DNA sequence: AAAAAAAAAAAAAAAAAAAAAAAAA
DNA sequence: TTTTTTTTTTTTTTTTTTTTTTTTT
């Protein structure tokens, strides 16, 4: 249909103003599919049963089979999707009469345009015109009621003014009132007045697609009554919308040049990126595996080789324990804290970052400055939002989820006090500008520290070389001594591992089966969620004769002893382990499984010494589920150690 | 040499000079970004020279580069994600202005560990009183001083070895299986030296 | 006892939100 | 006379520097 003058012109003119919105309207009906029959017959039908007052619409489809109306479409983009409303609504109540009800008007969204631009390649050759680009979410407001459909209220004959529509270009005007020819003053109606919910985002370019030598850019973007909460922060979003130029921005003010400001009036956003139902089924077909122990231990941190002692940790904290407040007045942590001392090189923060990326609600911090939100709580204007906002402690962010810790050892002494009161009494109180109030954050600490001296020396206990006093470390509930010392064989299969990965992820190229991470995930939601192990199986005998035991050994030598809060552990962690396995009530074996980790940790944190006195004396507890050919393979790596040693001294 | 190359001092850049800043468009609604001596050594050399004297406010945000390469900014009204792919070269002195030859790396330097735990080479050189080396180094300076212009016959120009680097930068080499077992039994030795000490651990 | 690093004080600059007055037509 | 743009003022916050204080040899 190209004939004319000006392509907006053009569609301004009635004729054919009407004959695009009949020709959209006989491609809505009319345009099926391959094979999927009428694709906007079911769109309709489910957008008007969740009442979703929209319509994605491919422009692969459309310029097919209007090409004429595809064509148009960027040139004008206002006037088209205003038509396309229009077409869509009539449509609509064609197919749903009764709908019309509902919001009476209908928005058309438009996506796979084929062209699709970057911020710095925007000109002013775009202006007016509906472009696609690609970029991070940089800030985004509240939503914002805007004005739709103003009534102002004339003030001296008290009459309410017709609806006068508002512009997203220029504010609204009244002239004098119709009754006593007022041009007074004026007010808002709200109580009679229409809004339109008006969200401002920011989008910036991509680092990743940023050049050498250039900064990202950034573009303002208007999300109206039906985009507005489809982006936060940080996210990778395709924005089509026009590149709008005229509303107010000139810079006429003084000491300014006739600049345009620009923004980009919304009109489709995609996100590049749980309640599902029927995966009980899976979650329970494999749950009766009587393996998935181990394949869930072995499904931890899958780039990270070896560790599998702190894997297995990790993933007793992730399953958590159960939290339980006998009457009101004891309260006990269902939570199992990890930390993982070891000298540097031993992806510890592998780990942390693993557990980030695999827990809901996780969140990651350093001891340093260097993380995004601090440990301790404040208030202050946040620099962006520039409002007067509450900034709760990292801690508290992670309420009910997973607070890791980069850096243990290197926190200041308020973060060190924050982090031991989160620790004890499971909440924060805060005190800092005339807000007196105590959050809770009931969050699982999983840290990792180096030892002092940048070296574990196991001729040194635990709470010796590491630079952190010992109520903090009392709280922890798993001990991890990781220990890099030299192993031939060890060193040659991680030296291929991590080569191996290399070679793999290059750009050109770009005893159990372990699970998939989200299946992974999918079982921990809903264990965590639904089966909660009670100990009413627990052998009380064997528990008592085995801390009485310990007590006698550890005190017998000049050693940090056992105490209760080791017997809590133990029964946290069992019930995690049940967890694991969602039996519901703890079983024999979970305890002694239970009672293997913290015996391990409680062991490795003493001395040398010490080490193979409670080794030796206790090897019956630390052995259980650890067959003959793991312990055979040890004691021969410890005799050739000793050979190797002899003959290079 | 380099372009793209910064260089700077120990305490001489403060955080927001050595990082990034943010200042309001004079002409519009926006925000621009000042651009810190690591963002001007994007895909080129940060030369820092003095690094052990660099205050730690700022040797944070250096350590922060050379984690994750990029600078995380919320001032001013934006927030933004930045990219520093960038190589630092550091001067530091040891600690007591002289390197102590009866200790480790980690005790001879001020810098703290996770500084030193991402830099791949660290090269000392140590002032060893020696006849021969002092009358080579003076030598070569008096040859230099004597003759300003010449004394320089350097094969390739620093133009020519300019365009050469911008051209072999763009190589992505592969590993072949070959080279990784070789990489393997390399490491393997290198891990095998550690088993007297050396001046860190590997 | 003296130096090095950290913390706090304090002063200057910026945003900005709103009420009032002078200049323009 | 009536609007409008500026003018202020009145708060508040933020950033740099300096000074003061705390910890270590
Ligand atoms: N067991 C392992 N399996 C796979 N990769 C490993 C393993 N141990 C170390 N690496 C690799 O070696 C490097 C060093 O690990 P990483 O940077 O996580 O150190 P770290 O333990 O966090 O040290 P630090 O305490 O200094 O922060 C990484 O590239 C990591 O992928
Ligand atoms: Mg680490
Ligand atoms: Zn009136």
């Amino acid at each position: 249909d190209l004939k004319g003058h000006s392509v907006r012109e053009w569609v301004s003119m009635a004729g054919p103003r009407l004959e695009i919105h009949h020709r959209f309207k006989n491609f809505l009906r009319t345009h099926v599919d391959s094979h999927g029959h009428n694709v906007f017959k079911e769109r309709i039908s489910d957008m008007c049963k969740e009442n979703r007052e929209s319509l994605v619409v491919n422009y692969e489809d459309l310029a097919a089979r209007e090409h004429v109306l595809a064509y148009f479409l960027p040139e004008a983009p206002a006037e088209l999707l205003q038509i396309f409303d229009e077409a869509a609504l009539e449509v609509v109540l064609a197919m749903y009469p009764k709908y019309d009800r509902i919001t009476n008007h209908i928005h058309v969204r438009i996506s796979h345009l084929p062209l699709v631009e970057e911020l710095r390649s925007l000109r002013q050759l775009h202006l007016n015109q509906l472009i696609r680009t690609s970029g991070v979410v940089t800030s985004c407001t509240g939503v914002l009621p805007q004005l739709s459909m103003v009534k102002y209220n004339c003030n001296k004959c008290n009459f309410v003014l017709g609806p006068f529509c508002q512009s997203q270009n220029q504010e609204v005007k009244p002239g004098s009132c119709p009754e006593c020819q007022s041009a007074g003053p004026f007010e808002v109606n709200m109580e009679e007045t229409i809004y339109q919910n008006y969200q401002r985002i920011r989008i910036q370019e991509s680092p990743g697609k940023v050049a050498a030598g250039r900064l990202p850019r950034s573009k303002d973007a208007i999300l109206l009554a039906d985009l507005v909460d489809s982006c936060k922060p940080g996210d990778e979003i395709e924005l089509t919308g026009i590149y709008h130029n005229n509303y107010d921005g000139s810079l006429n003010t003084a000491n300014g040049f006739p600049v345009f400001a620009t923004v980009i009036l919304a009109n489709h956003v995609a996100k590049k990126d749980e309640l599902t139902d029927e995966d009980v089924k899976m979650i329970t077909s494999l749950s009766k595996d009587q393996q998935i122990g181990e394949k869930i231990f072995a499904s931890i941190a899958p780039s990270i080789y070896g560790h599998e002692d702190i894997k297995r940790g990790l993933a007793l904290a992730l399953f958590g324990g159960e939290p339980k407040n006998p009457g009101g007045k004891h309260k006990v942590r269902g939570d199992i804290n990890v930390l993982l001392c070891g000298d540097p090189g031993t992806a510890k923060s592998q780990f942390l970052k693993y557990i980030e990326k695999v827990s809901s609600r996780a969140i990651f911090t350093t001891g340093q400055g260097a993380s995004a939100v601090g440990l301790t709580a404040y208030v202050q204007r946040h620099p962006v939002s520039r409002e007067w906002t509450l900034e709760a402690g990292a801690l508290v962010l992670a309420d009910r989820g997973v607070c890791l810790i980069d850096e243990f050892d290197k926190m200041n002494d308020q973060d060190r006090t924050s982090i031991h009161e989160a620790m004890e009494q499971q909440s924060i109180s805060i005190s800092k500008a005339g807000i007196v109030t105590s959050l809770q954050a009931r969050c699982t600490v999983i840290a990792a520290a180096n030892p002092i001296g940048g070296r574990y020396d196991p001729s040194l206990t635990f709470s010796e070389n590491v630079d952190l006093t010992e109520p903090i470390i009392s709280r922890f509930d798993i001990l991890c001594v990781v220990r890099d010392t030299v192993d031939p064989v060890q060193d040659e299969m991680l030296a291929r591992f991590v080569v191996g990965s290399h070679v793999r992820h290059h750009p050109s190229n770009k005893g159990v089966e372990p699970l998939p991470q989200e299946v992974l995930k999918k079982y921990i939601i809903y264990a965590k969620e639904r089966v909660h192990p009670k100990l009413n199986q627990m052998d009380q005998d064997k528990v008592a004769k085995m801390y009485s035991d310990l007590r006698k050994e550890s005190m017998a030598t000049g050693s940090i002893p056992i105490t209760v809060r080791h017997i809590e552990s133990m029964i946290r962690m069992a019930e995690a382990h049940a967890r694991i396995h969602l039996r519901d009530y703890v079983i024999e074996d979970d305890v002694n499984m239970a009672i293997r980790v913290m015996l391990e940790s409680f062991i490795d944190t003493q001395k040398f010494s010490v080490m193979r006195s409670m080794r030796k004396t206790f090897a019956r507890y630390l052995s259980f589920r650890r067959d003959n050919n793991e312990l055979l393979l040890f004691i021969l790596k410890q005799l050739v150690a000793e050979q190797v040693t002899y003959q290079r001294n | 040499f380099s372009p793209r190359a910064v260089y700077t001092s120990g305490k001489a850049s403060s955080a927001a000079g050595l990082t990034a800043a943010v200042v309001r468009d004079e002409e519009s609604h926006e925000f621009v970004i000042e651009a810190g001596a690591l963002m001007l050594a994007d895909n080129g050399v940060c030369c820092i020279d003095e690094f052990d004297k660099m205050d730690v406010r700022d040797q944070v945000a250096i350590h922060e580069a050379m984690e994750q390469q990029t600078i995380s900014i919320t001032k001013a009204g934006v927030k933004a994600t930045l990219n520093a792919r960038t190589s630092i070269l550091a001067a530091a002195n040891p600690i007591s202005g002289h390197y102590d030859r009866s200790k480790s790396l980690k005790q001879n330097i001020n810098l703290s560990a996770p500084i030193m735990s991402r830099f791949d080479l660290f090269f000392i050189l140590v002032d060893e009183c020696n006849e021969v080396t002092d009358y080579a180094i003076a030598r070569r300076i008096v040859d230099l001083h004597s003759r300003i212009e010449e004394s320089i016959d350097r094969v390739y120009s620093l133009d020519d070895i300019r365009r050469y680097l911008l051209f072999a930068r763009q190589f992505k080499p592969k590993i072949s299986k070959e080279s990784e077992d070789f990489i393997v039994e390399q490491y393997k030795h290198l891990r095998q030296r550690d088993g007297t000490k050396s001046s860190w651990r590997i």
